[PDB]
RNA sequence: UCAUCUAGACAGCCGGACGGUGGCCAUGGAAGUCGGAAUCCGCUAAGGAGUGUGUAACAACUCACCGGCCGAAUGAACUAG
């Protein structure tokens, strides 16, 4: 056990991020395309797969 | 589109002074001073009255009219930095491995030096960019303070401190050590 | 549509300007709903409540501005979130009653134009 | 000094509710089927006010309630569960006396306000012999008065 | 080319069944005379079942600007074909003639759609009598109040060369 | 002290401006700007030197510090 | 091509987001939110017989709607260089 609020806070940084399908990049979590150029900038996004 | 006038402002308090010639801005302060070359963004500046200061385009592309919200933006962030300052509060996350952080010297330069992150005998040093000083604070457990003026130093020099702590080769959903910024304002804040 | 219903709005305000010379200017902060239904009906007989966007509220005076020249006045208090109380009462019943209803943790008067004076009250 | 509501078909979970009381369950239904036996056939909103030894129960007003048992009913087992869709002559003396009964209660608007808001309710209702249940509310002025 | 605006009247040729036929007239923005004959049988024969060689034409006017030194807004339909399919669009034009206008339109469509000039259709060119029916930005740009600004680096071409001070940018 | 920016002004066009017009057929003359088409054109007349009223555009004239 | 717009639009904060009614069937329960149908009034400035989270069912939170600040264009779908 972290800490709840410790546990937020890391997890704001390591968590909560979104991954384009096409180019596996960690994105923003509110993000609408792709910031890589290689996959075109695709609107192809995923959220970053949990635990529990 | 060619947008042929856009034009935003810039709020100068009583306290500080801007002087710009050709695209080189100096603002002057109580808590000191900073400088900005801008001789890259191609735009004119205009004071009007002495507290305020017009920024303007001429027949600017779609880029050159975001480029003209982003250099106001600049120019009233060093404004706000030699007003209140700004402050960085950043904690340590740790499991089982207690983070020791401390400031060494090697030849006069101020590192920062993160002992026993996730245990291991290596010794992470970042440096210290001038301008800003860190005070680990007290009464909170865990917590180092960044404060400044300019904003790209400060946050910098956090986010220098927040990259060299990545773990490698395991699941940083799970493995979630390191040092994150919980806190950004100012030194002076709801002044 | 739009405009139509705007229509509405401005016709009935310039006839309870009209009918009754008591007038409240009241502010509400955090009302709910049925707070101010339930004010709303302890005040049917003798009052009437109205809420309006400001914007839509201020152009209206002024259109009817000729007419009833001393509303004019009630202009510079209708800033901020207000609500109007058309009143046969004179004044104290009404601000009473207001006031007490529903205070829960809340309904002010924040003034009172009538016969073309107004009161801080 | 404790008040509870509960939705009751007649002639009668609670127990849960009872052991916060320190009720019997048994003692309770019977009490209730007491109060809904002017039509158990029907859920009905009943109110239990507890004394701290005992409770006492009432049917509370319902529109949808008042306006099923108004719609002529034959008695159902309801071992059946069929839909059982309700179809109902005009009642407007009924729907007016309904609109009564409620009183503005809750501050029913007006009370031909109460009256067309007692004919919303009936949309499980038929309402009326030939029309869609209030669809001519607006239309006809009549019985405003006896609403009131 | 550096287009003019013609007239042209025009008709079936006159039978025993029925003479006098009912002299059909168009405006068309041309270079000469020829194209301006060949575009009109080009939409008649669009448009009602005659060709040249079943009709002939009465008259041919230039049509010149009424007030050539008055700065207009026009409002200009036009059809076009795409390589996929063919639009309908409306672009709305700042200039002071109606050859002109239509001259920068063809630039324009040209430039930002690749269509040619046997692509475009003009539907209808018409003056915008009053403002804030002006629907574009590009040209309600223009319209406000005291309407001033600078011509930043300016570029002055030479003559010689070789230049023997380093030029400045001033305007 | 006080906020010091260098101003840089240069040579607006508007109606009433004054320019010169550097090549065609007029080629020396002065004219007053009428009215602006847009970014790049503007309606100019020329009257006492003899330049008829036209729109031109604006890299066919220099612009005066007059107005 | 549809819509909104100085009678205040879209972002961002802040407040309300209500009664008839736990609408009718059906379930051991399902009260806006397991489903089937209907989907109507009142008070309104405004609030769906509900957009989600949500509980055994509740409760609770949030929405799309209206309001204060902002004062001027913006949202959706589609076409082709
Ligand atoms: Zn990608």
């Amino acid at each position: 056990i972290i800490e709840p609020s410790l546990k937020a806070l890391a997890s704001k940084y390591n968590c909560d991020k979104s991954v384009c399908r096409k180019c596996y990049a960690r994105l923003p979590p509110r993000a609408t395309n792709c910031r890589k150029r290689k996959c075109g900038h695709t609107n192809q996004l995923r959220p970053k797969k949990k635990l529990k | 589109m060619k947008y042929i006038q856009t034009e935003q402002q810039i709020e100068v308090p009583e306290g500080v002074t801007v002087s710009i010639k050709s695209r080189i801005v100096k603002v002057v302060g109580p808590r000191g001073t900073l400088t900005k070359n801008l001789k890259h963004i191609d735009v004119t500046f205009t004071k009007v009255n002495n507290q305020l200061i017009k920024v303007a385009v001429h027949n600017g592309g779609r880029k050159h009219v975001a480029a003209l919200r982003t250099v106001k933006s600049l120019v009233d962030n060093m404004i706000t930095g030699v007003t209140k300052g700004y402050k960085y509060k950043m904690r340590y996350v740790y499991a089982h491995f207690p983070i020791n952080v401390n400031i060494v010297e090697k030849d006069g330069a101020k590192f920062i030096e993160v002992r026993n992150f996730l245990g291991d005998k290596k010794i992470r040093n970042v440096p210290v960019r001038d301008g800003v000083t860190i005070e680990f604070s007290t009464n909170v457990k865990d917590e180092i303070v960044l404060s400044g003026n300019s904003v790209e130093d400060v946050s910098q020099n956090a986010a220098d401190l927040q990259q060299i702590c990545r773990v490698r080769n395991k699941d940083i959903r799970k493995f979630l050590d390191g040092i994150y910024v919980s806190h950004k304002g100012f030194i002076t804040e709801d002044l | 549509g739009i405009r139509e219903k705007k229509a509405e709005y401005f016709a009935k305000l310039r006839e309870y300007l009209e009918e009754y010379k008591s007038l409240f200017v009241v502010g509400v902060d955090n009302v709910s709903s049925q707070q101010m239904h339930e004010v709303r009906k302890e005040l049917r007989g003798r009052a009437v409540v109205l809420m309006g966007k400001n914007t839509m509220v201020r152009r209206a005076i002024r259109g009817f501005l000729s007419d009833l020249p001393d509303f004019e006045k009630l202009l510079p208090f209708v800033k901020g979130n207000v609500g109007f109380v058309f009143t046969n009462e004179p004044l104290t019943e009404i601000k009473n009653v207001i006031v007490s209803n529903r205070v829960a943790a809340g309904l002010t008067v924040v003034q009172v134009y009538d016969n073309g004076q107004v009161f801080p009250s | 000094v404790k008040y509870l509501y509960l939705r009751a078909v007649g002639g009668e979970l609670a127990p849960k509710i009872g052991p916060l009381g320190l009720s019997p369950k048994k003692v309770g239904e019977d009490i209730a089927k007491a109060t809904k036996e002017f039509k158990g056939i029907k859920v009905t909103v009943q109110l239990k006010i507890q004394n701290r030894q005992a409770a006492a129960s009432v049917v509370p007003s319902a529109s949808s309630l008042v306006i099923t048992a108004l719609k002529e009913p034959p008695r159902d087992r309801k071992k059946d569960k069929n839909v059982k869709h309700s179809g109902n002559i005009q009642l407007d003396e009924i729907i007016e006396i309904a609109r009564q009964m409620r009183d503005k209660s809750f501050g029913r608007t007006l009370a031909s306000v109460t009256k067309e808001i007692l004919g919303t309710a009936q949309s499980v209702g038929c309402r009326v012999d030939f029309k869609n249940p209030h669809d001519i509310i607006e239309g006809i002025n009549a019985g405003e008065i006896e609403i009131p | 080319a550096h287009f003019k605006e013609y007239q042209v009247i025009g008709r079936r040729l006159p039978t025993e069944s029925v003479p006098e036929p009912k002299l059909f007239r168009m405006r068309i923005f041309a270079s000469n005379e020829v194209i301006a004959k060949s575009r009109y049988w080009y939409f008649l024969q669009k448009l009602h079942k005659v060709k040249k060689a079943s009709g002939e034409i009465v008259s041919i006017n230039q049509i010149n600007e009424a007030h050539p030194t008055k700065v207009k807004n026009f409002g200009v339909w036009v059809r076009y074909d795409s390589r996929s399919g063919t639009h309908n669009m409306y672009k709305e034009i700042r200039d002071v003639s109606r050859v002109a206008a239509v001259e920068t339109l063809y630039q324009d469509m040209a430039a930002r759609h690749r269509a040619r000039f046997r692509s475009i259709h003009i539907l209808k060119v018409a003056e915008i009598e009053k403002t804030a029916d002006v629907k574009r930005q590009y040209v309600k740009q223009f319209l406000t109040k005291d309407l001033k600004f600078p011509l930043p680096h300016r570029v002055q071409k030479s003559t010689k060369t070789f230049s023997y001070k380093r030029p400045s940018t001033f305007y | 002290t006080d906020s010091i920016v260098k101003a840089s002004n240069w040579r607006l066009v508007e109606v009433g401006r004054v320019v010169l017009i550097k090549k065609g057929q007029s080629a020396g003359k002065l004219a007053a700007i009428v009215e602006i088409i847009d970014q790049k054109k503007v309606l100019i007349d020329g009257p006492k030197a003899g330049v008829p009223r036209q729109a031109i555009n604006l890299g066919q004239v220099v612009l005066t510090p007059l107005t």
